[PDB]
């Protein structure tokens, strides 16, 4: 397997893939998230050079992780399907094995989990 | 487990499922709901081995469940019965089979159509307008070929299934306990309460 | 499918200063349903007296016959049996139940009348005799019956002392087998009074 | 999971005052056919160590050079291979012992048993009993098949418990092993009179005997035995 | 077909004290109906005043009692040279033997020593690892002959105060080394006339807080 | 079992050794396997031994009676009261036997019955388990009216690589001549025939 | 064994019996069948000896990791499921376990659940388990009713281990109850067969069928 | 069992142990397996205690009326006969081991019979669990021209080997000597090597101890 | 078959026995009658092996009669009991033994006492205050050994008996079709109609 | 299957019928069953044919292997790769081999193979069904030394005798002769051994 240490340290103690990751979120459509007093809404910025798309099919930007909770995000497309797959299946796992669903913290520390994981393993960015 | 049912009519599928969970000479449970929704006008109904049942279709209703957040958007019931057929096609040359029958009662949104599919543990999949597994099929079907019409009522549905469980309750060797009885319709799965 | 320990129960007896005793527990089972609490298995023909384990059909059979065979005996010899005497008679019709046998540990004790010894022997289902001065065992619990005679005996025990001995010897051995129990009688025996005590033990 | 083939009958041995004796013939039979006839079953290892091995011949010879292998080994990188560093005798056992065992663990045992006698380098006496089950036993008498039920009563009447191996010699310990060998000839049909002794001493080391032969037999009153019970001609 | 499996005989026994604990085995070693040795022991020092016995099949006891005298060793080597205290000692055997639980240990365990509050303590396991403390236990070949003997001896069992009309137990209490090592005796002769597997020698292990002493006694050797 | 009976010039001799088995524990060393059913009619044993002593015995009683009426039976007669065993119980017996005699008119015969109970009657015959071993031996070495010291080196070289390649079969060789003369029994022990 | 574990009006009671055996030799009279896993959680032991006492204990490591994980006492059908899922893996190896997963959350109240070595998982208000079953049952169900006073539930499980340990050949020794509230598990006690039966039959006046 | 026969110069003498086993428990520590068949006709019996027991006494039976029919002393050779017929026709399912011997009118006999019904001559015999361990010493010791002291000795050495060596065999040693000329002389318990050694404890118990629910006087007269 | 009981009161014998009759998956009979008067004072009710039982009853029934019209006499059921009892120890060393297991049932009139006897096919005899056949027994000899006493009336026997079915039809898993019950007492013998 | 090895004087000589068999049927009478695994190291064949010659074209393939890298192996080696294929995979073999060859430094050497795989260098060795027949004639007549025509001499009367008592052998007798002066194929035909 391709096994390339690609997250190291630097002399000055960064790691500039890390780094350089957070360029490319700062690069991504803006997207937030307010929440009130018995709701949350997550607002999302969609780029304008793109006339002639079409909206119905095109993928929404905010995805339901399971039936009680979302997820929006900035920085690259690709790589947030990625992210979004793997919460959606952690969330079925849970209500199986625990016979609930996933709290929101529970979901977040998961999909935390898998970012930090990419940050210090062979042969991924 | 042991009895479980399904009827098709007009409108609806219904299905009619064993309250008893037996282990050697006690009844250790008399209020056993053999089924699991695997989505909204989707239902499935099970019998079999020990343990094999739940295990079975707890896995097959979350993997429904993942499909439906995925693509926003319900399967069809021949959809889910075929993935449900193949699931259970892989698993009878495997190691060890899951030992499960099933009933999949849904409501085809798109066809505005009630569907019954049964399933045997090896995966032999039919649609029909009544199911059964088990013995239960012996003592049904052959009163079902009688009494039973394809532009019954939901209510004319449960009388049949009430004169089923009546024939069940004659002649059966062991005591089921009764049924829990639900039914499939345009606006999801609910369950009667007294039956 | 085991003959033997399909009812449970056991039997044990021993020789004192001129006296015997012989004890057996009260238990009738059908494997580890209990039955009946009231299942004697010890009898007697004059003053021999038979203790019988294994299969209850056969105890209850084989006392029908002892006592069949006991009566006629008496009519014929115009005296009661002697405990060496009947123990012959035991061996004789196990033995001839050899290839269909009774499925049994019968035990014998009493006090010959003209020598005033005291007598025990043991059997196996054949009809093979074990004769011992000290102590014979019998049951489902044997092998524990073993143990507690084997340690707690002595010789020339007066007969408040071998009843202690005997009791529990019987008590602990039962305690530790889940086919006997629930309830144990014992029969202290000499030349001319028999005691029965019912003991108190644990019921389960 | 095996067979035995081609297979060797009792090892016998025992301790005296000095030393260890070991013997077994030199027959491979293959079922009752008597086949091989010049097999040796001990294996001395070093000039402390004799291995007697009884059961298949097959593994038996896979042993052989397994001690063999052993030994090369031990050399190796070992300027004290032929003084401090020398294999023991128990050394070689417990090698053997967790073979056997770890064999028996993977259900394809080495279809033996297997006894390791020797002097130690402090000049304490070494006898031990291993067989395909990895089970292992010491005494004063070991011997393994017919001569466990033959060999060890006739032993034990010379070594019956610790204390009299002080007053056991090396000329009466040969000779009751002698001896032994002799009625396992008379009585064990799968025996040849043909075997091997060999005597490790604390002081004169290792001799080792070949070709001896099983003599002084007691064959005469055969003449006056006539039929089965009535027949008398 | 191969059987990975024997049975070497011989009997084990252990009883607890207030300060002490005994743990005694006779020294017979037999296959069928021969004696492999009259003096082979089964009952161990493994350290930190921890004494062992795995009875039944030899091979599999001595592999055993090997890989807990190894486990011991390790236990100072991780964490500092700490004492391993028997409860501990208990439960990691339940580990070793339930790590075969589909390819048994075909022995009955037993362990003494004293607990952490000086007081005498005897462990015992099944094949499998099932362990439960207790004042009295026999294992092995004569078991069943031992066991009922020591239930009305050491915990008084089914007798009572005389006079007190079957109403008031004899009153539990704590033996001395002295009484204990009588009724061991005492347990290991009864148990060598009436079981062929039992006899030849009884090798008995205390243990206190000053550490561990033998003791041995000849057996009948029929 | 190592057996056999040869046929040659002045009658017929036959040849056994001396081991009797349970398993590999030889039971006795010792034993006579060579058996007299009539004063000139012999046989030699191997199969089980409570079958061949039975056997024997009964056909020892049926000779006495038939000897009694009609005078001595002939060997033939003799091989047929034993086949006549051991052909009708063939199930539930283990028993190789091998008959031989002395006739005045007939001379040496040889009859042998293996399990089945067929009769063969034969120059010479070899039975047992040790037999197998032979085969090859005997048949290039035997030759008709053979001498008595032939005869008797003939069978003892036989039985002797019998003995040496059969585990089954040991300790001394027994032989029993018959003839005109009478019956004569002889016996080799292990240092002779080892050695050949 | 015999054990048993009802729901009513004020709590759980859990009762068990103490006896162990391999075949018709007491191995034990002593044994603990009942295994605390949390001030909140119980689990019963029936069948395998090891095969209860190994996972189950396995249970409660895995129960105390994952309040660590999620700073909350685990639920009792998560509990339960884990035991559960478990064994499930090892269907066919020959595991034997009869098992009831006792305790009370804020969330479930109190709550059984049923889980054996087939698999099988079932939430209950009654379950007895073991093969003195049918006994403790046959008193348990005709005493039973929601509205029983802890003091006559705690009584109802001990007169039922009692039932069984008397007619049962393989249950006896001891009896020892648990009462599961809002609060926590309560220990109610160890009590020999010995005396309790005696004092049952004069206290009461059943067991007529016995010498008195 | 261990079972012996010994021929010497005027006769022939048999021995045995005095164990009776139920698999691996001891139910008879002094069991006599020497069977008088008629008075200078004594048997010698290993295997299924009842079967030994029964076939001796019918055989010794059936020799006594003939005994009386034919005016004349039992032959060995007659036991064997009937011994052997009978245990052939039961084809081995009358487990009965038998060394028999004796002396009559003919001269002294030893024999062995097999379960099956073969018949075996020999000047020392030994069958049993203990056969190996005793025709060993009978092997290694036996001469031609023995005395009855010598005999005596070699048997008795015999029966031990078996005593000690085979958990089969154990307790005592039993002789019978039948020589020309004289009254058989049965030595019941010749040898006593397996003598209990004094317990640790008298077990006594206070009177009392016993919890008791009714007494009753048992009727045994008319 | 299955299902038989018995309880022994003050001054009755009460048998309760199973009215089901199932060959395989059918239940071919729900009012069958598990007893012979074997007396008019004596009641045996049976279970086992098919054709068997009745076999037995009516051959046991045919032979008490007889004895009573010979001797113009009513056996007292110990004697009844002991009569049975050496039939079926007789029978299990047969070629083909009965397999019948029997509750007896008497009124002795010389006595003035009901007497319970319980005796299965191997010729095993107990008399008992209450008794049971088959898995039965794993239920109410639990529940009699609390709520048993021996002075007990006829009625609060039948409610002491309805408790047992009770438990057997929530614990049993098959459905035995109800008890039919009959009370022996000195008036001889009388069947209960409602159940 | 009959086969032997025997050393003699100038080397050695292996031998064999031509028999192969399933069940009763001869499903070859014309087998050769000597077979060359180098040019002057053969072998003797009996047991399972597939066994035996997925074996022996192993060993060939090994030791041609062995004869680039090393130059030519000795008989010892070739007999230890056959005893590494026997006892390794002696679970799923039915092979009992002898191998035969000739070194100039170690003339004729013959170590045979039974079925557990052990290894047993002899001066001559025999195997098969037939050979159970040939011990007692093979150690009667076999000696050290023998001439190139007297070993073939016994041989054939060996392997003969075997045959005609072995249904299983039978056919022709190959015989392959191994010297230094070469390689020699001798055959023999019924109408020749039969009457011996
Ligand atoms: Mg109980
Ligand atoms: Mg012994
Ligand atoms: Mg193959
Ligand atoms: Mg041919």
């Amino acid at each position: 397997g391709y096994d390339r240490a690609l997250s190291i340290f630097s002399p000055d103690g960064h790691i500039f893939q890390v780094e350089y990751a957070l360029e490319a979120v700062k690069r991504g459509t803006c997207a937030v998230g307010v929440k009130g007093k018995n709701c949350v809404v997550l607002g999302c910025e969609r780029r304008s050079t793109l006339k002639l798309q079409d909206t119905r099919i095109t993928p929404s930007k905010v995805s339901k992780i399971d039936s009680h909770v979302v997820l929006s995000f900035s920085g690259l497309n690709a790589d947030s399907r990625i992210l979004i797959e793997k919460a959606r299946v952690e969330a079925q796992s849970h209500r199986l094995t625990l016979e609930d669903p996933v709290t929101v913290e529970y979901l977040t520390r998961y999909v935390a989990g898998v970012q930090q994981r990419y940050t210090q393993s062979g042969g991924v960015r | 487990m042991d009895i479980i049912l399904g009827i098709r009519v007009q409108d609806s599928v219904i299905l009619a499922s064993s309250k008893a969970v037996t282990r050697g000479i006690s009844v250790l449970k008399d209020s056993d709901d053999k089924t699991r929704q695997l989505s909204p006008h989707t239902l499935m109904s099970f019998a079999g081995e020990a343990g094999d049942t739940v295990q079975f279709a707890e896995y097959i209703q979350a993997n429904i469940q993942l499909y439906s957040i995925r693509e926003d958007y319900e399967l069809s019931p021949q959809a889910v019965s075929s993935f449900v057929r193949q699931e259970l096609a892989k698993s009878i040359r495997s190691r060890r089979p899951y030992q499960v029958n099933v009933l999949i009662g849904g409501y085809d949104k798109k066809k505005n159509k009630p569907e019954l599919y049964q399933i045997d543990y090896l995966g032999t999949k039919v649609e029909l307008p009544y199911g059964a597994h088990g013995y239960s099929g012996f003592y049904t079907f052959s009163l079902l070929d009688h009494h039973y019409r394809p532009d019954m009522t939901t209510e004319e549905g449960l009388d049949l299934l009430k004169l089923c469980v009546q024939e069940l309750e004659k002649r059966m060797p062991m005591d089921f306990k009764g049924v829990i009885v639900k039914i499939v319709d345009k606006d999801g799965i609910r369950q009667v309460d007294d039956f | 499918s085991d003959p033997s320990s399909i009812n449970g129960g056991i039997v044990v007896a021993m020789t004192g200063k001129d006296c015997v005793a012989i004890a057996c527990d009260l238990r009738l089972g059908s494997q580890s349903l209990g039955v009946s609490n009231k299942f004697e298995k010890i009898f007697h023909y004059g003053h021999v007296f038979l203790g019988i384990t294994g299969l209850a059909t056969d105890v209850t059979t084989l006392n029908e016959m002892f006592r069949y065979k006991t009566n006629l005996y008496k009519l014929k010899e115009e005296r009661a049996i002697e405990p060496e005497t009947f123990t012959q008679l035991v061996s004789s019709s196990l033995y001839e139940r050899r290839f269909g046998p009774y499925f049994v540990g019968p035990v014998v004790a009493g006090i010959n009348s003209k020598s005033g010894k005291p007598f025990i022997a043991g059997f196996d289902l054949i009809g093979c005799i074990d004769e011992a001065k000290d102590f014979i065992v019998s049951g489902t619990a044997s092998d524990q019956l073993f143990g507690m005679c084997e340690s707690l005996y002595e010789p020339n025990l007066e007969p408040e002392d071998l009843f202690e001995t005997i009791s529990q010897a019987l008590l602990n051995a039962a305690d530790r087998d889940a086919l006997s129990g629930w309830g144990a009688v014992v029969y202290i025996i000499k030349k001319d009074e028999v005691v029965k005590r019912y003991l108190k033990m644990r019921q389960d | 999971t095996q067979q035995p083939i081609v297979t060797g009958t009792s090892v016998i041995s025992m301790k005296y005052d000095n030393g260890v004796i070991i013997a077994a013939d030199n027959l491979g039979s293959y079922g009752s056919l008597l086949r091989f006839n010049g097999v040796e079953r001990l294996i001395p290892v070093g000039d402390n160590t004799v291995v007697g091995i009884s059961g298949d011949i097959s593994d038996m010879q896979h042993i052989e050079r397994l001690l063999k292998d052993l030994v090369t080994e031990n050399a190796y990188d070992n300027p004290l291979a032929d003084a401090e560093e020398a294999l023991e005798p128990s050394y070689i056992f417990e090698y053997l012992a967790t073979v056997m065992y770890q064999r028996r663990s993977k259900m394809n045992p080495l279809w033996n048993a297997i006894i390791v006698a020797g002097v130690q380098s402090n000049g304490d006496q070494f006898l031990r009993y291993v067989n395909l089950l990895g089970v292992t036993y010491s005494s004063p008498t070991l011997a393994t098949g017919f001569g466990a039920h033959m060999a060890n009563p006739l032993l034990r009447k010379v070594v019956d418990r610790e204390s009299d191996i002080p007053k056991t010699t090396v000329q009466v310990a040969e000779e009751a092993i002698v001896n032994a060998m002799r009625v396992l000839y008379y009585r064990d049909a799968r025996s040849s009179r043909n075997f091997s002794l060999a005597i490790i001493d604390k002081n004169t080391g290792l001799t080792f005997k070949k070709n001896l032969q099983v003599e002084n037999m007691k064959w005469d009153f055969a003449k006056d035995i006539k039929g089965y019970g009535t027949q008398k001609i | 077909q191969f059987n990975p499996y024997g049975d070497n005989g011989g009997t084990i026994l252990g009883i607890a004290g207030e300060d002490f604990a005994v743990l005694a085995g006779d020294t017979r070693n037999i296959t069928d109906y021969s004696i492999n040795s009259r003096y082979e022991p089964k009952v161990f020092d493994c350290g930190d005043n921890i004494v062992m016995s795995a009875n039944g099949f030899a091979a599999d006891g001595d592999a055993l009692v090997k890989r807990f005298k190894n486990s011991v060793k390790w236990y100072h080597f991780d964490h500092n040279d700490k004492k391993l205290s028997i409860n501990s000692a208990a439960r990691n055997i339940q580990h070793l033997l339930y790590g075969k639980r589909f390819f048994p240990y075909y022995v009955h365990t037993i362990i003494a020593g004293l607990d952490e509050d000086g007081k005498g303590a005897v462990y015992s396991f099944d094949p499998v690892g099932s362990y439960e403390r207790e004042q009295c236990r026999a294992g092995g070949a004569a078991a069943s002959l031992i066991m009922p003997f020591l239930d009305n001896q050491v915990n008084f069992k089914n007798q009572y105060e005389p006079g007190t009309n079957g109403k008031v137990k004899k009153p539990l209490k704590y033996l001395s080394v002295e009484e204990v090592i009588k009724l061991v005796r005492d347990s290991f002769t009864s148990a060598t006339e009436r079981h062929i597997q039992v006899g030849d020698g009884l090798e008995i292990l205390i243990v206190t807080k000053d550490g561990v002493r033998k003791e041995f006694y000849e057996l009948k050797r029929d | 079992t190592s057996i056999m009976a040869v046929t040659f010039k002045d009658g017929v001799i036959l040849g056994a050794d001396s081991r009797t088995t349970t398993g590999a524990y030889i039971a006795n060393r010792v034993t006579d396997k060579l058996t007299r059913v009539h004063d000139k009619i012999w046989c030699c044993r191997s199969g089980s031994a409570a079958d061949t002593q039975a056997i024997a015995d009964i056909v020892q009683y049926h000779l006495e009676l038939y000897t009694s009426q009609y005078g001595t039976p002939s060997t033939e007669t003799a091989a047929s009261v034993f086949k006549e065993l051991c052909y009708e119980n063939k199930d539930n017996l283990t028993a190789g036997i091998i008959v031989a005699g002395y006739d005045d008119k007939n001379k040496g015969e040889v009859y042998t019955i293996p399990l089945g109970g067929s009769v063969h009657k034969l120059p010479y015959a070899i039975a047992g388990s040790g037999s197998t071993f032979i085969y090859g031996y005997c048949d290039k070495n035997f030759r008709e009216n053979m001498s008595k010291e032939e005869t008797v080196d003939f069978i003892k070289h036989s039985l002797s690589q019998a003995i040496k390649w059969d585990g089954s079969s040991g300790g001394v060789i027994r032989m029993v001549v018959l003839t005109a003369a009478g019956v004569e029994r002889l016996i080799f022990y292990p240092d002779e025939y080892e050695q050949l | 064994t015999t054990t048993l574990a009802f729901r009513f009006q004020g709590g759980i009671i859990v009762a068990v019996d103490s006896r162990a055996t391999a075949g018709n030799w007491v191995a034990s009279q002593t044994v603990k069948k009942v295994i605390e896993i949390n001030p909140f959680l119980l689990g019963t032991m029936a069948g395998g000896a090891a095969d209860c006492q190994f996972w189950e204990t396995w249970l409660g490591s895995q129960c105390r990791l994952h309040e660590l994980r999620e700073k909350e006492r685990i639920s009792v059908a998560a509990a339960s499921k884990i035991l559960s899922n478990l064994v499930y893996q090892y269907k066919g190896a020959g595991l034997s376990m009869g098992t009831m997963i006792c305790g009370y959350t804020r969330k479930e109240g109190p709550t059984i659940y049923y889980v054996d070595s087939d698999g099988t998982r079932l939430k209950g208000d009654i379950f007895c388990v073991g093969s003195g079953q049918t006994f403790a049952y046959g008193v348990l169900d005709s005493n039973y009713k929601w509205d029983l006073s802890v003091e006559d539930a705690l009584y109802l499980g001990k007169r039922s281990i009692l039932a069984a340990a008397h007619r049962d050949a393989y249950s006896g020794g001891s009896v020892n109850l648990y009462h599961v509230t809002e609060d926590g598990w309560i220990y109610h006690g160890n009590h020999d067969v010995g005396e309790l039966f005696w004092k049952v039959k004069e206290e009461e006046g059943s067991f007529n069928n016995v010498i008195g | 069992t261990t079972i012996v026969g010994v021929k010497f110069n005027n006769g022939v003498v048999i021995a045995a142990d005095t164990r009776s086993t139920q698999g691996p428990i001891v139910a008879d520590k002094n069991c006599a397996k020497l069977h008088r068949i008629s008075p200078k006709i004594w048997c010698a019996g290993a295997g299924t205690a009842a079967d030994t027991e029964a076939v001796t006494q019918l055989i010794g039976s059936n020799i006594e009326l003939h005994s009386l029919y034919t005016s004349r002393e039992p032959r060995v050779v007659s036991a064997l006969q009937m011994l052997k017929q009978h245990l052939f026709k039961y084809q081995g399912h009358i487990g009965a081991y038998l060394i028999v011997a004796g002396v009559d009118p003919t001269g002294s006999h030893l024999f062995s019979i097999h379960a099956d019904g073969s018949t075996d001559v020999g000047y020392y015999l030994s069958l049993g669990s203990g056969s190996l361990a005793a025709m060993a010493v009978l092997e290694s010791h036996w001469k031609q021209d023995l005395t009855k002291e010598e005999a005596i000795k070699l048997a008795s050495d015999a029966i031990q080997a078996g005593i000690w060596n085979d958990l089969g065999s154990g307790s005592n040693v039993d002789v019978c000597v039948m020589e020309i000329g004289k009254d058989a002389e049965y030595l019941r318990n010749y040898l006593t090597p397996n003598v209990r050694e004094e317990k640790q404890k008298s077990y006594k118990f206070p009177r009392g101890t016993t919890a008791v629910l009714k007494e009753s006087i048992v009727n045994i007269c008319d």
